[PDB]
């Protein structure tokens, strides 16, 4: 398994983003795959999952603002961001879905998200 | 180069040798007090032939070994000693019972003996009365006979009388340097040349003493090979308890150099015990390959029973390959044995033959376990000799699970991917390949045949299997949270889909159309209700997608049905059937706008409906 998390970075408040996870390793169309966050500080936490065929499902944190999608002849998960605010500031990693977050245990570096102002 | 199977005769050893090996394992993980050896001396004396006698008493030879420490050269005298000490019962003090059979064999029809120059007295020749006692093992016996004929054997032999006690009075079996050195004088001077000197006499003082190791073999008085074997094991010490190496020595090397130099044309009937003896064990094994592989390998297994150690694990694997797909359990009965030698690459080397069975058998059910109604697991026997297996882990048997797992998803095997996700404990995967199979089953099997037989079960039909999944997992909390929601959801709508196929298929138009509409995935409520699924339809799982062809078919069908039967009275049938007609209408036009994302013939089968209405 190996999870390669790009896009993101520094952007002003209000303004948009479209993370992207490029996998490799494993089968990935037969799993659940979410995205999570990291504020500093704070633990790492479910933002949004999307199942094998394209059913989603969002934090209230983000609803209506993230959108989660994947392509699985690419093998990649994509996570567009829209009206950022400061409180989404973290660092953002895509890895398997699972009930409890902290047992993932087989993660991917992220990408680092900041929004200014 | 064996086949097991290939006649009933090599077909009914090999079951009841693998329930000797069944019976081991189990008082193996019970902690327990079973003996191979003798078991299989039960089941060898009835049998017969060379081979099987000669195998009969090797495994005789095992089981004199338990309970012992292992020292090779004492248990090897110690087993020709008592063969001949019951040997000389069967033919019949013990004192007396080898007076007897010295009097029989040792005698010609004239009465006279067969051996010449035997000091005699009395009529018993009292040097091979001390010989066959010590011959016998009894030690104290041989001393005390040449005790009581003190005033018998004048005094060149009355100093060894001493030189005797010091032997019988020790555990070494071994004299002082000044009493081997004083022995071996008076051997030199007086016994070793001597014209007309007892041979027994001869015999006698070489093993006590140890006298002249440049000549092992005393002829006259070796009348068999097990007095050789005897002979010679009676002579041999540890190199650091040699008086005198520079003058000479004799190892138990030596004696296996011997053995191996003269190979089996010297040992008649005996070379597979005499390797046995004298401690040459994968000689033993490997002599024993060239007439018996089945033999072979229980003797091996034998031998490593007892710590004694081809390759153990490369011999329990190689016999395994003929029965591996025939017979599962009884191979992992044998790969588990492979841990007998308790090595560090020996658990290893278990672990990969039995990861190389389960992948290459792909015997899930035997091997990994199986799944009961209740949704609990049932343990297969790989799990059942876990103990054996030594284990720091149960990730062993998990890891070989997911590997089998993703063979089977990669091989096209989805029935066998669902069960081995199931023992993997892998609930959401199971619902994906669940919910990826039903659905498309729902789109591409041909709409107007049937979904489930009198004769289908949950195993293999997949509207029986989502039903037997949403059942055993939904409803327990420990396995529902494990799924997604959303992955629930799309199990249930599109058994929700196969109970309106089913509808359907048995003509029921207007309840088909009512479930239909619950679906809440086709506009049936209003103009804008189109417009509205018609954008939904970019955001369906893809599970879904698939299936909307289908179900504007069966709507439109329902609806052309129902309007033929309102035909076919009442005082509104014009607004049902105007009703009806909306409900086409807005199919129709939702249809219309999602068509290029559709089957290229189901807008036409479509239309042609409609225009029918």
């Amino acid at each position: 398994v190996q999870l390669v998390e790009t896009g993101g970075g520094l952007v002003q408040a209000g303004g948009s983003l479209r993370l992207s996870c490029a996998t490799s390793g494993f089968n990935f169309r037969l799993r659940t795959m979410g995205w999570y966050r990291q504020a500093p500080g704070k633990e790492r936490e479910l933002v949004a999952s999307i199942t094998s065929g394209g059913s989603t499902d969002y934090a209230d944190s983000v609803k209506g603002r993230f959108t989660i999608s994947r392509d699985n002849a690419k093998n990649t998960i994509s996570l567009e961001m829209n009206s950022l605010k400061p409180d989404d500031t973290a660092v953002y990693y895509c890895n398997i879905w699972a009930p409890t977050t902290a047992a993932i245990t087989n993660w991917g570096q992220g990408t680092q998200v900041t929004v200014s102002s | 180069r064996l086949n097991v199977n290939e006649n009933n005769i090599l077909r009914e050893k090999f079951e009841n040798y693998a329930r000797i090996v069944f019976q081991f394992n189990n008082s193996r993980q019970a902690n327990g007090n079973f003996d191979i050896a003798n078991e299989f001396i039960s089941i060898l004396s009835s049998a017969n032939g060379t081979r099987n006698a000669q195998l009969l008493e090797s495994w005789k030879i095992l089981e004199s070994m338990k309970s012992k420490d292992i020292n090779i050269v004492e248990v090897g005298k110690q087993y020709l000693e008592q063969q001949f000490l019951q040997y000389t019962d069967n033919l019949y003090t013990n004192v007396n019972k080898i007076k007897s059979f010295i009097d029989t064999k040792l005698k010609k029809a004239d009465k006279s003996w067969k051996i010449s120059n035997l000091t005699v007295i009395n009529g018993v020749p009292i040097w091979a009365l001390i010989f066959y006692l010590l011959r016998a093992g009894l030690i104290k016996e041989a001393l005390q006979v040449l005790v009581e004929n003190k005033a018998n054997i004048k005094k060149v032999e009355q100093s060894f009388l001493t030189y005797f006690k010091a032997y019988a009075s020790s555990k070494d079996h071994g004299l002082p340097v000044e009493y081997s050195t004083k022995l071996h004088t008076e051997y030199n001077q007086h016994i070793k040349s001597s014209l007309d000197g007892d041979p027994y006499r001869l015999a006698v003082y070489k093993l006590i003493g140890r006298c002249d190791l440049s000549r092992k073999n005393i002829p006259a008085v070796t009348l068999s090979i097990e007095d050789w074997l005897w002979m010679h094991l009676m002579l041999i010490k540890e190199k650091d308890a040699e008086n005198d190496p520079v003058y000479e020595r004799y190892s138990l090397e030596d004696f296996q150099n011997i053995i191996i130099s003269y190979g089996p044309s010297r040992f008649s009937n005996y070379y597979l015990q005499t390797l046995l003896l004298s401690g040459l064990y994968g000689l033993a094994i490997d002599y024993t390959y060239t007439f018996s592989e089945m033999d072979a390998v229980h003797l091996a297994i034998g031998l490593a029973s007892l710590k004694l150690f081809i390759r153990f694990a490369n011999i329990l694997a190689n016999y395994t390959k003929s029965f591996r797909y025939s017979d599962p359990r009884v191979a992992v009965e044998y790969l588990v044995l492979i841990t007998l030698n308790e090595g560090p690459t020996d658990v290893e080397l278990c672990h990969e033959a039995l990861r190389e069975l389960v992948l290459e058998t792909k015997e899930f059910t035997v091997l990994l376990g199986k799944i009961g109604r209740d949704g609990a697991r049932i343990p297969g026997v790989i799990e059942e000799r876990q103990p054996l297996l030594h284990v720091r882990d149960k990730e062993f048997l998990h890891t070989i699970t997911e590997q089998a797992a993703r063979r089977a998803d990669e091989d096209g095997r989805i029935y066998d991917s669902i069960l081995l996700y199931q023992l993997a404990e892998e609930y959401d995967i199971v619902i994906t390949l669940v919910n990826s199979l039903l659905s498309d089953t729902l789109s591409a099997s041909d709409l107007d045949q049937p979904l489930v037989g009198p004769d289908d079960n949950s195993e293999t039909n997949p509207v029986l299997l989502a039903r037997r999944m949403a059942s055993i997992y939904f409803d327990n909390a420990g396995i529902s949270r494990q799924i997604h929601v959303k992955n629930k959801e799309i199990c249930m709508l599109l058994l929700n889909i196969s109970s309106i196929r089913e509808l359907y298929f048995n003509k029921q138009w207007q309840e088909t159309l009512s479930q239909m509409e619950l679906l809440d995935l086709l506009p049936f409520s209003d103009e804008l209700s189109a417009r509205k699924k018609a954008q939904d339809f970019s955001n369906l799982d893809d599970n879904i997608v698939k299936n909307i062809p289908n179900l504007l078919i069966i709507t439109l069908s329902c609806i052309s049905n129902m309007i033929h039967i309102l035909n076919e009275q009442s005082s509104t049938k014009g607004q049902q059937i105007d009703s009806l007609k909306n409900v086409a209408r807005q199919c129709m036009i939702y249809a219309g706008m999602i068509q290029y994302r559709m089957p290229r013939e189901t807008y036409s089968t479509l239309i042609n409906i409609d225009v029918s209405l």
